[PDB]
RNA sequence: GGUGUCCUAAGGGGGGCUCAUGGAGAACAGAAAUCUCCAGUAGAACAAAAGGGUAAAAGUCCCCUUGAUUUUGAUUUUCAGUGUGAAUACAAACCAUGAAAGUGUGGCCUAUCGAUCCUUUAGUCCCUCGAAAUUUGAGGCUAGAGGUGCCAGAAAAGUUACCACAGGGAUGGCUUGUGGCGGCCAAGCGUUCAUAGCGACGUCGCUUUGAUCCUUCGAUGUCGGCUCUUCCUAUCAU
RNA sequence: GAAGACCCUGUUGAGCUUGACUCUAGUUUGACAUUGUGAAAAGA
RNA sequence: GCGAUGGCCAGAAAGUGGUGUUGACGCAAUGUGAUUUCUGCCCAGUGCUCUGAAUGUCAAAGUGAAGAAAUUCAACCAAGCGCGGGUAAACGGCGGGAGUAACUAUGACUCUCUGUAGCCAAAUGGA
RNA sequence: AGACUAAUCGAACCAUCUAGUAGCUGGUUACCGCCGAAGUUUCCCUCAGGAUAGCAGUGUCGACCUUCAGUUUUAUGAGGU
């Protein structure tokens, strides 16, 4: 699930940054923890807000957010 | 608290930040007259639902001792009591007790008068459907006055009995009776309660003509004895609660009516006077 | 005075005793501050002599959970509801909104705003 | 101050300054800070990545690179003289200088070089 | 406040969430789901076993 | 309180019925088994601690739910370096039941650690204090009592990019050109005491009248250039 | 001078910091002695 | 910070040494770092310093009582701490402006806030 | 500048305590003969964990006495499939 993101200028590096490799849902108002206190790294080229629902009754395939 | 029904009797009796309707216990002493029962059992009469009714006698004097009183209080759950005796200088009481916590908060005596007192049976009229509050007048001069009185308490006694049930809303057809209690300042003066039931006419503009027609029970009263209640005590009990559904307000915060929170920003004036520019080669002369 | 210790610090600041503690608390840490920067420490996994992982890291685990979910009534149900008078005060208050610089948004109301805005044009359409 | 205590909430707030390269951000973020914390130049594109600086507990400043959102309708020379680009890595410099004559008032340009009396850009350079 | 929320007042300690703290939990191997506690729960596992 | 057993849990709603006991009767049956009638204000049961709890019930048996702690909230209180907020209060919706009026639910709690431990009591006719005796005191040994409110206690942190030492190390006959999910059709495979199950080819749903140009969505993973030779073909040119 | 540099392990060594632990130089406070001879009071 | 029976140091100590052949235009320790520019606004939480009232914590020495004594129990109890005041207001916090019923800290409860090269300053308006 | 203090400096050089300690690394010297192995068995807070069962070799001693047996058959279980 999560990779480690390391940080530092020396050879031995800090490991506590861990980026999510799977898509994610944010939710409404988001605003991103500043880089210091930022564990969990939730990228944007990942985040989505649709999908495609389909109504197994209906027989219908709708994209909802 | 082990059985599921017992815990929910607690939890009614539980204090609550929207209190229950109040409770009035109906009783008597050892010696009570027929015209006090009537009385009573007027008073019961419209106030049928939320109030329970003892039917022994109870050898209690409420102005020398109130322990049974705070007793019934606590077994019943019932905030108020009327209390009905008799005497030969009392010849026809009724006692008015409220409660705050089962402890008295107030009381105040009522004295009936017999030959002027009138029951309900007494008017061939249609009556107060069971559970509907009546509207309230209170008119005269003795109610207004600037020092809590005997006149003022009986007031809000009177207020807290028949009150009934708080709503939101109500039916325009569930105006159909009024309880009027007047009384002026002044050699006792009388306090006297009637009920009318009221109809309405056409009177060629959009609001109606209120016309009146007697419902009953006829009762005049001269205020008697009085026991005031503790200053902190009642302190406590007039403190209002706030309910969750009562937003307290944040500066700048507020709902718009979309439901968005909204928060406001104050620039403040531009005062651009204090501004030296700078003084360029090209703008010098 | 009292003393620089730490029990003379807690017997000052009134602390109860017998509470437990975490390791590197003193007059300038909290718990809390402490937890915030061991974060900044964390990420090492725990090796034996030869290398090998014994202790993952933190949100290293390697153990495969099973995924799982229950059977429960909640999943067949409706999570929000509106009515018909609340659907048309919001339409009133879509037309009746106008914008104003000095007032900000800090939370939209989750609402079904494909039946409070109006619909497209009708040369669009 | 005010967006702080609206977002009272959080932990801070960050304010992020976004324009064009030389507008002044980084002097802004200086100017605001009243120290010398982020790097500032006349040339275009002095800083390159973003900046935290801890403006006071609950603020925090944000330094960008300029950036120039791309128009069809935009040229080269409404760039250069918008200060998008360094006028020393530029190709013929003088093509440029009309423009500058129509921006500029002309009792200016004399009273700024001490010269008058051309007839174009040529004469005037 | 009592002695416990005291404790966990001073101690940090946040409660529960009641996702956290529902009487369901996963049997791995007899891959079904039962109670934690209560009846037929969990903490009596193995009373009405065979052997 | 200690053991050994049993239960589609408690709860909620609705409906029907009336209890303890006494008298008179009925093979065994006789003070005491079951059945029948009459009388029985509850003198039974269940909750609490009435000085007026409950009788076509709040008791007891049937029917239905048992889904073991629902959803939403710009609101209340507390918290949140993991801020789609959590917990909590209130409200609304839902849900169960009933013909209905309605009724009712959507938990109760709690720091932990020792019991081979801690605190404390008695021994008069127990032993010893080593030169002897008495009185205090102390130790030993034995027998008791209580259980973290009154049973004591439970606070030995970091950093080194100035550094050092002893050691150990540094998926693969993979891949390539044609999406996923959901439905339908379907030659065939199966099945023909069950007519279910697999199923290529396809197909159908979601993912601007040649427009817009006012929506570029995150370095943990590192590439190069020079010189020079050869091979592959999955061919740009001839 | 690659038995380098890097990573990993230590009953690791050493330098450095701080309400980490136990101490301590220095400093501060009190008491005793060095410290004697007369008064005027207040208490025994 | 220091006016000499002193400060800053050094020494194991000393009838010990240095500053000192010294005396605030001096000596010692800090931070900043020519000139020019330059002091967002307001406090009072941490801290700085006040012999201001207390014994609230309160060692040793000393005092009294009980006991046959070991011993035990009582008051008394300095500084520091605590309490209560002013600040280098340094760190730090700090959206304003009005009112009031509170009445002093903390209030609290309402209201509402968005010149194509000038003017003003002792030539200049600057980094 | 942790710079320099005799090519020696985040603590000089010289001798001694001192053959300091290492669980880590390296090494550890003729031949033939007879036997000859082992990896959660059970308990304990784990890794920077322990014991322990089991498996072996030399001696003996006891009547080296009783016989036993990773096997089949018989009866009876499980598997009625
Ligand atoms: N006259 C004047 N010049 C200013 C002002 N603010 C900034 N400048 C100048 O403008 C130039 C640009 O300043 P920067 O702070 O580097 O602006 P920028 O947009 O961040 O430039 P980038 O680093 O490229 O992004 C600097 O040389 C400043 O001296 C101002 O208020 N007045
Ligand atoms: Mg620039
Ligand atoms: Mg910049």
């Amino acid at each position: 699930m999560f990779k480690v993101v390391k940080t530092g200028k020396k050879t031995h590096k800090k490991g506590w940054k861990r980026i999510v490799t799977k898509p994610t849902f944010v939710g409404p108002d988001f605003t991103r923890r500043p880089v210091k206190y930022e564990r969990f790294i939730r990228p944007m080229g990942l985040r989505y807000k649709k999908a495609n629902v389909t109504h197994p009754t209906l027989n219908v395939t709708v994209q909802l957010p | 608290p082990r059985n599921a029904r017992s815990k929910r009797a607690l939890e009614k009796r539980a204090p609550k930040i929207v209190e229950n309707p109040k409770t009035c216990l109906f009783l008597r002493g050892t010696t009570c007259s027929q015209i006090t029962q009537d009385a009573m059992n007027d008073l019961y009469a419209m106030r049928q639902v939320h109030a329970k009714r003892f039917h022994k006698k109870n050898a209690i004097h409420p102005f020398e001792d109130a322990t049974s009183l705070c007793f019934f209080s606590e077994k019943n759950d019932c905030s108020l009591m009327v209390f009905g005796s008799s005497n030969k200088k009392r010849p026809h009481t009724l006692t008015f007790v409220r409660m705050f916590d089962y402890k008295v908060l107030d009381m105040l005596e009522f004295y009936l008068d017999p030959d002027t007192y009138r029951s309900i049976s007494q008017f061939k009229t249609s009556k107060i459907p069971i559970g509907m509050r009546p509207m309230m007048v209170f008119a005269g001069t003795a109610f207004e006055s600037p020092v809590p009185n005997a006149f003022t308490m009986a007031k809000s006694m009177l207020i807290d009995f028949f009150r009934g049930e708080p709503s939101d809303k109500i039916d325009v057809e569930g105006l159909r009776f009024v309880v009027v209690v007047t009384a002026d300042e002044p050699q006792k003066p009388i306090l006297r309660l009637r009920v009318y039931g009221i109809r309405t006419k056409r009177s060629g503009t959009r609001l109606p003509r209120v016309e009146v027609e007697e419902h009953g029970p006829r009762m005049d009263f001269r205020l008697g004895r009085m026991r005031e209640p503790d200053p902190a005590m009642l302190k406590e009990a007039m403190k209002k609660a706030k309910t969750p559904q009562e937003e307290r307000t944040k500066k700048n915060i507020s709902m718009d009516l979309l439901g968005d929170k909204i928060g406001r920003i104050h620039m403040g004036k531009t005062d651009l006077s204090k501004l030296q520019t700078r003084k360029m080669k090209g703008l010098k002369r | 005075g009292t003393g620089k210790k730490e029990k003379n610090r807690l017997l000052r600041e009134g602390r109860t005793p017998g509470d437990p503690h975490v390791k590197g608390e003193n007059f300038y840490r909290s718990a809390k501050k402490i937890k915030t920067l061991n974060i900044l420490k964390e990420g090492k996994p725990i090796r034996d002599s030869k290398g090998k992982i014994v202790k993952a890291a933190s949100f290293q685990s390697k153990e495969v959970p099973k995924a799982v979910i229950e059977p429960n009534r909640k999943w067949f149900t409706n999570t929000r509801v509106i009515s018909q008078d609340t659907l048309q005060s919001f339409r009133e208050a879509m037309a009746e909104k106008q914008k104003d610089p000095y007032t900000v948004l800090l939370k939209s109301n989750k609402l079904p705003m494909s039946l409070i805005r109006d619909g497209p044009k009708l040369e669009d359409g | 101050r005010q967006f702080s205590v609206l977002h009272k909430d959080r932990k801070q707030i960050s304010v992020g300054l976004i324009g064009y390269p030389n507008v002044g951000k980084s002097s802004i973020i200086n100017a605001l800070r009243g120290k010398a914390v982020a790097k500032v130049a006349p040339i275009p594109g002095e800083t390159k990545v973003w900046q935290y600086v801890t403006l006071m507990k609950r603020i925090y400043l944000i330094d960008c690179p300029g950036i120039v959102p791309p128009n069809q309708h935009d040229t080269p020379e409404d760039l250069l003289l918008r200060g998008v680009v360094r006028v020393e890595n530029v190709e013929h410099p003088e093509q440029y200088i009309p423009a500058v004559l129509r921006k500029v008032k002309q009792h200016h340009m004399e009273r700024t070089y001490e010269l008058r009396g051309w007839k174009d850009h040529i004469e005037f350079l | 406040e009592t002695k416990w929320q005291a404790f966990a007042r001073r101690r940090g300690i946040k409660p529960k969430t009641r996702e956290q703290r529902r009487n369901l939990q996963y049997n791995p191997t007899t891959g079904q789901w039962e109670r934690k506690w209560g009846y037929k729960g969990a903490n009596k596992r193995g009373e009405t076993d065979p052997i």
